[PDB]
């Protein structure tokens, strides 16, 4: 509670779960990063941008690659089609 | 070869340029028209946005962000607002005439706006088709303009809308059972008359 | 009653999920309100309820002493049976 106390506050801390032995719950594929925009960009999306000048959210995010596409992280080259 | 025009005739349909009325009940937002499609440079993205608009009533007030010349200028609530003024002002108009604000942006771009709901732009001979989004691609064919995002024809115009939505996680809308009778008409015969 | 889906956005209320945790928005009624996966209720609330709100989580006014003002108002020291 106490890191985003702060964090709401204008002041945010940075990695500090690192050495406290303890990451909040998520599920597989993703882990807690630390203020990841909350425009995520997943698999089935439209590349657009600078609307989501939103605030920056704590939250846990897939890897570098790795879209998302239901709710888990799939890598970018498998991103199916719909109809 | 004239200047089309697309509409939003009351709250959830639209009139592409080629002319196909659909039917499409949305709540996120969406891309009406772009330039940014396929292997063009991308300069203008007219967007769309409503809320609590899936069923036509008193709520449904739209927003509508357009996006031109690396501009922000938006408007709802009766009023336009600039979020931030694009490079050639030269081309910029306001045009608040009657029950209007006519809305030019260039040489070959025009919007009009009820104050209320409606989205009239209106492309001039310039593109032929060089756009694509709810409004289909401007290229005179009138029934190629259910082009997903994806890049193939759809048959079913609420499964194309949901390829032209910006926030890819929102809620996608429902398909809804076919009847001839909205929800207040439905099983209101009598009601069903007198607005006929 | 009827148990829904998810994503959900009726009466002007996105029901979305963001970071892999739950998020309810009502920024037409002015909050946010968000669960996390271990379920740790948080809300996110506008400045125009300032002074205005009152109910378990206190008034949004400056002070942080004074937010125990009961259903019917009343400064009570016990943060229980408030
Ligand atoms: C809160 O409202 C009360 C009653 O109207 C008023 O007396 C008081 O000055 C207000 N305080 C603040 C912080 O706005
Ligand atoms: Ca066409
Ligand atoms: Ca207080």
């Amino acid at each position: 509670e106490y890191a985003r106390t702060c964090a709401q506050e204008g002041m945010v801390l940075y990695g500090w779960t690192d050495h406290s032995a303890c990451s909040p719950v998520c599920p597989a594929g993703m882990e807690y990063r630390q203020c990841v925009s909350p425009c995520a960009r997943t698999c089935q999306s439209l590349h657009i941008n600078e609307m989501c000048q939103e605030r920056c959210v704590d939250g846990c995010s897939c890897p570098e690659g790795q879209l998302l596409d239901e709710g888990l992280c799939v890598e970018s080259t498998e991103c199916p089609c719909v109809h | 070869v004239c200047d089309a025009t697309c509409s939003t005739i009351g709250m959830a349909h639209y009139l592409t340029f080629d002319g196909l009325k659909y039917l499409f009940p949305g709540e996120c937002q969406y891309v009406l028209v772009q330039d940014y499609c396929g292997s063009n440079p991308g300069t203008f993205r007219i967007l769309v946005g409503n809320k609590g608009c899936s069923h036509p009533s008193v709520k449904c007030k739209k927003r509508v962000t357009i996006l031109v010349e690396g501009g922000e200028i938006e408007l709802f609530d009766g009023e336009v607002n600039v979020k931030r003024p694009m490079k050639d002002e030269t081309h910029f108009e306001v045009v608040e005439s009657g029950r209007y604000i006519i809305l030019l942006l260039g040489k070959a771009l025009s919007v009009v706006w009820d104050r209320h709901l409606s989205i009239s732009v209106v492309l001039k001979q310039t593109y032929q088709e060089k756009v694509c989004g709810l409004c289909g691609n401007f290229d005179g064919i009138q029934n190629n303009d259910l082009t997903s995002s994806n890049l193939q024809v759809e048959e079913d115009p609420v499964d194309f809308g949901n390829s032209w939505k910006v926030s890819s996680q929102c809620a996608d809308t429902r398909k809804v059972p076919l009847d001839s009778s909205p929800a207040t008409c439905h099983n209101n015969i009598m009601k069903q008359t007198m607005v006929d | 009653d009827q148990r829904v889906s998810m994503p959900y956005a009726s009466k002007g209320l996105y029901l979305e999920t963001e970071a892999g945790y739950y998020k309810l928005s009502g920024e037409a009624y002015g909050f946010v309100a968000r669960i996390d996966g271990s379920g740790n209720f948080q809300v996110l609330l506008s400045d125009r309820y300032f002074n205005k709100t009152c109910g378990l989580c206190g008034n949004f006014n400056i002070f942080a002493e004074d937010d125990f003002m009961t259903q019917e108002g009343t400064l009570t020291s016990d943060p229980y049976d408030f």
